RNA sequence: GGAUGCGAUCAUACCAGCACUAACGCACCGGAUCCCAUCAGAACUCCGAAGUUAAGCGUGCUUGGGCGAGAGUAGUACUAGGAUGGGUGACCCCCUGGGAAGUCCUCGUGUUGCAUCCCU
RNA sequence: AGCUCAACGAGAACAGAAAUCUCGUGUGGAACAGAAGGGUAAAAGCUCGUUUGAUUCUGAUUUCCAGUACGAAUACGAACC
RNA sequence: CAAAGGGUGUUGGUCGAUUAAGACAGCAGC
RNA sequence: UCAGGAUAGCUGGAGCUCGCGUGCGAGUUCUAUCGGGUAAAGCCAAUGAUUAGAGGCCUCGGGGCCUCGACCUAUUCUCAAACUUUAAAUAGGUAGGACGGCGCGGCUGCUUUGUUGAGCCGCGCCACGGAAUCAAGAGCUCCAAGUGGGCCA
């Protein structure tokens, strides 16, 4: 029916793969009110 | 779904501590959360809104968003051969500020001054910590020696308090 | 676990040998592969040979 | 012990008429209290349905009214006068309270007289803010209530 | 028959004590939580509470902000210090509450160095007032914390609220609870509200007793008579007090815990006495 | 009828006591756990001997009653009806199931048994020093009623109390012992002082 | 040294009984015209200041209960790894490591922030 | 917004084990539509007042998981209440 | 593959009792 | 749909982007910190189950003043996958720098009583690599096979 046998072995053949971490992360899902003002702040930045 | 509800197997994990029920102390609501801070997720059983899934209970994550009543938290989750960066929003009642990096900031300053002091005198050093190493030799003053020997066996003593 | 630790010690073959500095970090690693290894304190003669 | 703030007084007088059934009788019984006390009585409802007593749940089966001040004293002496200023020793509760019942008094209805005795300062247990408990020494005891009844109305306590 | 002890060992083992302020009957933590909880995206933005408390003989007003170590007092005003301004009697009535609220409003604005910009209401006519925002600065904002009292129409707490509003403070509110508001008409009667601000209701009662029960007037208003205050002269007094406020706003007697040695010595004496008995 | 005891000798399942989940459980065979003069005072029977289990096994309630009856009869004849107190120290709270193909094989409750551990006392007898031989012999007969291996150990404690015989006399001579029927209460130095009696108040704990 | 207002920590702070308190307070307390409030001016609300520290609040005490801490229980129970270890088995010793919990015993009974006021 | 429940103790004409009324104790031993678990005491329980956020517009996230859908839930944004 | 339970088979060990003031067996008249 | 298929995983081929110990990687430990309710333990703690006496014997029933049982107090034997105050071992999460820190300025329609915050930007300065061990290196993409009956300790 079911078993986890050998599944950890399969995962470790090429894993465990950590996601690539970049200096800047996506802003999707953050507070739109904060994001909208930040866009205006960069627009008038000088 | 698919044979298990959202809060299945949470009889103990989501229950309040003994004699620690009722009103939540207000220091919880006076905490300040900033982007990049580390927080430990601890579900409070009394607050039923914004509560994370049982998996995230007892996990430490990084704050990536702040809302009126909740903080966005990034938690690593291992799925087969990959680690996923799970982004969840949690009400601040379920999060505690973690002390996992409490020693970092103070350590950096001490390292900076030690290098600065060594730089002025032209002596290259290393500020790295080291694990416990072997102890040096030393002398111990003699004292009365207590002799330890095996005890004769007694069946009557093979029970807490004896028979 | 044992397989990983022996690799970190560079013991990939039976009867291979290596030196190891003594500290709590290394000693605790060695404690976890006890039945697969034997070790001790080498004298000057042993290191020379 | 002789401080003026330790003087006993009648906090309130409660007249209860448990007719045991709704309808015209309850309406007439309520009118008796209103004229006897001068204020609108309250209609109590049965907590549980009991077929033996013939009362259904959430049905008005009794009426009572609370009286305070001079009228409580005026309406209390009348009850004791009918009772001949004599009460049984068991009629006094351990919490400094006592009561009696008359069966003569629309019609004729039997009333239930209960008196609550309190010293000044009982507000501490009644106020909303800083609600507390009255000191044990300051509470009215069973003995204190008996002495008050024996000096206020020079009554007699029959142990029987 | 013998009754089982209700408060046994098991009862106390599992008993959880409420918060000290709750079991002392002084703090409603449901209200407090919703008063001090600030939006997390506002960070260290204090949420000030206009705390008004009434005692049997005094009125306490405070501007309070919450912190982990405890509440911080920005400004305070007591009705007991109103005699410094002229008000000698009735330090707990509706008019005194208005004066106390006004004094706090001018003091906090004085501390914030913005009292010149916001002078408050200059025409106290009993109408609902709210200080309009200035040009280069918004008015100070605070929230009313009434405590455990009942928020009834005409309550003294709303009299202090009106004084704070007339002093130039922004306090969210409505007119449904000011003195003079009518439940049926759903309107605020300015004349009645103005009457309470200057103690007109107090003056009316003083005149009623004089005409009907002069003996009761002497006792019920002994302090008023002792200081030569008449019913018709109360309105002028409060107006003078309001102008004054805007012009310029260890031996031990308790026993000490016995030391371990002292307590043990007394225990031995009792123990020996009990043994020597019988 | 009932299966041979070897079928359920080994402790293989988690405890399965009678509860709202397991219904229709037959009553245990053993219902009496104290025999003899059970009203005798603590000071009457100083001697105490135990029949101690030496294996981890299940003991059926049927065997427990059989051992009690066998031990009781010999002791009554050998020593008398009022010269001993026998107490069964084990209660059967585990329910055994029986499956009367393998589809839906979860069995119905058959009987009850006791989950005994190594070194656990099975039976205890207290009497006078003069009847020590009879008490040990009575437990010997009861040993043949149990499935595993037991052992006879003479207790160093006073009867069924938790105090050693030397300590019991030491405390009793100091007037620190308050009889409580078969039990013995030791007076310390705690509680309300007025509760104690003139000759029963102490400054230091009994050590 | 304390009280009061708002608090933080939420029993070392709770519960029970007994005892005690200068000053300012805080209370109890007086009244029911007005706002408000009920069967009920008890409560809530408004106005007031004759009386009392009786209670509340505060402090102390108890071979008090509870709670907190230590010791001990105990290197015991259990447990990670090891053995062509013992044993018919059930189970158990030893090797490289980790390591509890009632009873019993001793001790403790809050600490503290802002503001105002009394002791001054 | 106010209130405190189950239970017990001591009292009151008819009235009793059990009607209603009074005081006291009462950490929830009650209640919260239903299974069980968790949770809740100036409340999430009980009684009253006013009401329709059981509304409109997308997107994001969690649970399921292939990191697809559906169901369900959560945190925001922009409106109207 | 073997059990409970047994052996005055034999080998170790543990507790107690008796014995040059004469034990034990047999013999003798305690 | 259950003798099948697709899907992900495991696998090959094709490479590409870099790197040469200054690696930012690790089925390991160390240090710091966080979560847990199994083993054991507990009932002399809640809930449930359960044995016996002792004292008090007020008040309720039982029978014959006596008397047994109910009751109350302090003890006591023995228990729980769907009980629990407490509570391991093993295992689980996070962190240990150059994507660091500080100073001086600037931007905003968001936020504040408040150039008060929040995030971001510019300039200047500092930063011996900031635990151990190892690192037959690290990352990324494409196309596709087989497999989707397992069995043993
Ligand atoms: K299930
Ligand atoms: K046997
Ligand atoms: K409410
Ligand atoms: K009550
Ligand atoms: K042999
Ligand atoms: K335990
Ligand atoms: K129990
Ligand atoms: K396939
Ligand atoms: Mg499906
Ligand atoms: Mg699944
Ligand atoms: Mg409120
Ligand atoms: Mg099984
Ligand atoms: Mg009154
Ligand atoms: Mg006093
Ligand atoms: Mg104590
Ligand atoms: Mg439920
Ligand atoms: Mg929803
Ligand atoms: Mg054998
Ligand atoms: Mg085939
Ligand atoms: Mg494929
Ligand atoms: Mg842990
Ligand atoms: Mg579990
Ligand atoms: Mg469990
Ligand atoms: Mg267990
Ligand atoms: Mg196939
Ligand atoms: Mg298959």
């Amino acid at each position: 029916n079911h078993t986890a046998h050998n599944q950890s072995y399969k995962a470790h053949r090429n894993g465990i793969k950590k996601p690539k971490s970049h200096r800047h992360s996506s802003t999707k899902g953050m507070d739109p009110k904060f994001l909208r003002n930040q866009r205006y702040a960069r627009k008038h930045n000088k | 779904p698919a044979g298990h509800g959202l809060r299945s197997r949470t009889r103990d994990s989501f229950s309040r501590a003994f004699r620690k029920k009722g009103t939540i102390a207000l220091s919880t609501y006076l905490r300040i959360f900033k982007i990049g801070d580390y927080v430990d997720i601890k579900v409070n059983g009394a607050i039923h809104k914004g509560m994370p899934h049982k998996f995230y209970h007892g996990r430490t994550g990084r704050v990536w968003n702040v809302t009126k009543r909740a903080v966005g938290v990034e938690v690593n989750k291992q799925v087969r051969n990959k680690i996923l960066r799970k982004r969840i929003h949690v009400r601040i009642e379920h999060v505690q500020q973690s002390r996992c990096t409490e020693e970092v900031r103070e350590r950096i300053k001490k390292n900076d001054q030690l290098k600065a002091d060594a730089k002025a005198r032209g002596e290259v050093i290393s500020t790295k910590r080291q694990p416990l190493g072997p102890k040096p030799g030393f002398m111990v003053e003699g004292a009365t020696l207590e002799t330890v020997t095996p005890i004769p066996y007694d069946v009557v003593n093979d029970l807490k308090g004896g028979y | 676990q044992t397989k990983k630790i022996l690799q970190l010690l560079r013991l990939r073959q039976i009867f291979n040998g290596v030196f190891l500095k003594v500290n709590k970090a290394t000693v605790n690693m060695l404690h976890r592969v006890e039945p697969y290894v034997t070790y001790g304190y080498p004298n000057l003669k042993s290191i020379k040979e | 012990l002789s401080n003026p703030m330790r003087d006993i007084k009648v906090q309130k007088l409660v007249l209860n008429i448990s007719v045991g059934e709704s309808g015209d009788r309850l309406t007439r019984a309520a009118k008796v209290l209103e004229q006897l006390s001068g204020q609108s009585p309250v209609f109590s409802k049965a907590r549980y349905t009991v077929r033996s007593f013939g009362i259904r749940r959430n049905e008005k089966i009794a009426c009572y009214v609370t009286v305070r001040g001079e009228k409580a004293m005026q309406l209390l002496e009348s009850g004791l006068k009918v009772k001949e200023y004599e009460l049984l020793r068991r009629n006094f509760s351990e919490t400094g309270c006592f009561g009696f019942g008359i069966q003569e008094h629309t019609g004729i209805y039997g009333m239930d007289f209960y008196v609550v005795l309190e010293r000044p300062g009982y507000r501490v247990a009644r106020r909303r803010r800083c609600k507390s408990r009255v000191g044990i020494q300051h509470r009215v005891t069973k003995e204190d209530s008996m002495k008050w009844f024996q000096v206020k109305y020079e009554g007699v306590i029959l142990n029987k | 028959a013998f009754i089982k002890v209700q408060k046994t060992r098991a009862y106390f083992k599992r008993f959880q004590v409420k918060f000290k302020r709750r079991r002392e009957g002084k703090t409603d933590y449901r209200a407090r939580n919703r008063l001090i909880n600030q939006d997390k995206n506002k960070y260290n933005t204090p949420k000030y509470r206009f705390v008004v408390r009434f005692t049997n003989k005094d009125i306490i007003a405070q501007i309070v902000s919450a912190s982990i170590a405890g509440d911080m007092i920005l400004a305070s005003a007591y009705a007991n210090e109103l005699p410094h301004y002229g008000l000698e009697v009735g330090l707990t009535n509706y008019a005194a509450a208005y004066c106390t609220g006004l004094l706090l409003a001018r003091r906090v604005l004085k501390k914030l160095e913005m009292d010149e910009e916001y002078e408050g209401n200059l025409e106290v006519n009993g109408e609902d007032y709210s200080v309009e925002p200035a040009e280069s600065r918004r008015p100070f904002r605070a929230l009313l914390d009434v405590g455990l009292l009942r928020t009834t129409t005409g309550n003294r707490v709303f009299g202090a609220l009106k004084g704070a509003l007339d002093g130039g403070l922004d306090i969210p509110h409505s007119e449904k609870r000011f003195a003079g508001f009518s439940k049926d008409s759903k309107q605020l009667d300015a004349d009645v509200h103005r009457k309470y601000i200057y103690g007109g209701h107090v003056a009316t009662y003083m005149q009623t007793l004089i005409e009907d029960e002069p003996e009761k007037y002497q006792t019920h208003f002994s302090q008023y008579i002792k200081k030569g205050f008449e019913a018709d002269g109360l309105e002028e007094m409060y107006k003078k007090v309001h102008a004054a406020i805007r012009a310029d706003p260890h031996k031990r007697y308790n026993l000490k815990k016995l030391t371990y040695e002292e307590r043990k010595a007394k225990l031995i004496e009792r123990l020996n006495a009990l043994n020597s008995a019988a | 009828g009932r299966r041979p005891a070897r079928c359920y000798r080994q402790i293989k399942n988690k405890p399965y006591p009678k509860s709202r989940f397991c219904r229709g459980v037959p009553d245990p065979k053993i219902r009496i756990y104290d025999v003899g003069m059970k009203k005798k005072g603590v000071d009457e029977f100083p001697f105490c001997v135990h029949l101690v289990s030496w294996e981890k096994e299940n003991v059926s309630s049927e065997a427990l009653e059989a051992a009690r009856i066998a031990c009781n009869k010999y002791m009554t004849k050998s020593a008398g009806k009022d010269a001993f107190h026998l107490r069964v120290r084990v209660h059967p709270f585990h329910v055994l199931r029986i499956n009367k193909g393998m589809r839906g094989a979860f069995g119905k409750p058959q009987g009850v048994c006791a989950r005994v551990a190594i070194g656990q006392v099975l039976l205890s007898v207290r009497c006078k020093d003069g009847n020590a031989n009879h008490a040990q012999e009575a437990l010997r007969r009861a040993k043949f009623k149990f499935p595993g291996r037991q052992k006879i150990i003479v207790s160093r404690k006073w009867g069924f109390t938790k105090f050693s015989r030397t300590d019991y006399l030491k405390y009793k001579s100091e007037n620190r012992i308050v009889p409580d029927g078969v039990n013995a209460k030791l007076l310390g130095c705690h509680g309300r002082l007025a509760a104690r009696q003139p000759g029963r108040a102490f400054l230091e704990a009994a050590n």
